[PDB]
């Protein structure tokens, strides 16, 4: 919602574990383990910028991730993040995420990568053996063949 | 009788068939893919006709 602890608490709430709708209370090491899992999942998604970009901020090497650090995700990315976190940490508590949670996580990941896929759908420039036709007046500048890609 | 009296029916039928075929050419919707609105949701500037 606003910090990594919130992403963990909402994910646990979705799974039905450690939520105030069932009078269940939280364990601090559950927070620590789920934050570590969230960090690992976000890093695996990111792949140092070669994968999905969500605006998530990763804790530096010197300071281990904590509950109170802001996630930095966009307002349209929180839902997918905590749904996928719940799916990932479901086996932790000997549980399997319901079909609705899995479907929501898949839909959220699709929506996260939609804009990146649109941005990365860029055509390559013309080949290096393509001639610039006589209709281009820049041909007079000795630019008879295209620049290489 | 002259020469254009017995060709009236055939010529009228020819004109009617040509008019019907021109109507078919003009008013028939062209060939475009059938898409669900959810299939292309967010990807709707890729099917506009651009080659980008």
């Amino acid at each position: 919602i606003k910090t990594k602890g919130d992403l963990v608490r909402a994910a646990l709430r979705k799974l039905g574990v450690a939520s105030d709708a069932t009078l269940t209370d939280v364990e601090p090491q559950s927070m620590q383990d789920a934050v570590d899992d969230l960090e690992a999942m976000m890093a695996e998604w990111y792949q140092d910028g070669k994968g999905i970009i969500t605006g998530y901020v990763f804790s530096d090497d010197e300071n281990p991730p904590a509950e109170g650090d802001d996630h930095g995700l966009r307002s349209s990315a929180v839902s997918a993040v905590f749904h996928n976190l719940a799916c990932r940490i479901a086996p932790d508590y000997a549980l399997e995420a319901t079909a609705k949670i899995i479907a929501t996580a898949k839909y959220g990941k699709e929506l996260l990568y939609k804009q990146t896929a649109i941005s990365r759908a860029k055509r390559a420039p013309y080949p290096s053996r393509m001639p610039t036709g006589s209709g281009n007046s820049f041909a007079n500048l000795n630019e008879w063949h295209y620049f290489p890609g | 009788e002259g020469v254009v009296r017995l060709t009236k029916d055939g010529q009228r039928l020819r004109n009617m068939i040509m008019s019907f075929n021109a109507d078919i050419v003009a008013r028939t919707p062209k060939k475009k893919p059938f898409f669900w609105p959810e299939q292309i949701a967010g990807f709707e500037h890729m099917y506009d006709g651009n080659d980008d």
